[PDB]
């Protein structure tokens, strides 16, 4: 919930190295690492309100 | 009993899946025996011809 902590937001792409726990449809409890690769967007990289 | 209710429901339908593809693939079974019995009797006539 609350682990890391840092002054900086990153917006570069990265990823997280998050495992669920999912079920299927035959009830099979699976863990699974994910990885979300993702990204920041910015159309306008100066509007204080979008920013 | 109301989730082994599910289980049953869908291992039932994939009973009967698994005895789709049994049962087409034993129906083109029959057929391609068939077919090549064809063949081989097409040439039997030779063979009783010349025999």
């Amino acid at each position: 919930p609350h682990a890391r902590r840092a002054l900086c937001l990153l917006l570069g792409p990265d990823f997280f190295t998050d495992v669920i726990t999912i079920e299927t449809a035959d009830h099979a409890r699976l863990q699974l690492q994910l990885a979300y690769n993702w990204h920041f967007e910015l159309k306008n990289r100066n509007d204080p309100a979008e920013a | 009993l109301a989730i082994e209710i599910t289980t049953n429901s869908q291992e039932a339908a994939a009973k009967h899946e698994a005895q789709r593809l049994e049962q087409e693939a034993r129906g083109r079974l029959e057929r391609q025996k068939i077919l090549d019995q064809s063949e081989a009797e097409k040439a039997r006539k030779e063979l009783l011809e010349l025999e």
